[PDB]
């Protein structure tokens, strides 16, 4: 049913925004200061 | 690193009455189905951080 999909995406829209953040914040620290660590 | 100690409730059966308070944690309930305490298809914890 359609209302089950809305509750699916809200769970997605909260877990994704944080996991995309850190995964892009760590790509900033590599791009502006290169080590291998 | 993220302060993950500040949570909020994001699923409830019905909107609160004014000045009402709800600290329970009983799992939610998606489409018609049991789900005896356990995440999975259409069902999951009610608190995010
Ligand atoms: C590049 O960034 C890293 C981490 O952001 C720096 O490495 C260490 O960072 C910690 C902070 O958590 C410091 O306490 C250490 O002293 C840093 N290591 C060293 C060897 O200084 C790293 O310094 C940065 N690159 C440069 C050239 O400063």
């Amino acid at each position: 049913i359609e209302e089950q999909a809305k509750t699916f995406l809200d769970k997605f829209n909260h877990e994704a925004e944080d996991l995309f953040y850190q995964s892009s914040l760590a790509s900033w620290n590599y791009n502006t200061n290169i080590t291998e660590e | 690193g993220g302060n993950y100690n500040y949570l909020y409730r994001l699923f409830r059966k019905s909107n609160l009455k004014p000045f009402e308070r709800d600290i329970s944690t009983e799992i939610y309930q998606a489409g018609s189905t049991p789900c005896n305490g356990v995440e999975g298809f259409n069902c999951y914890f009610p608190l995010q951080s």
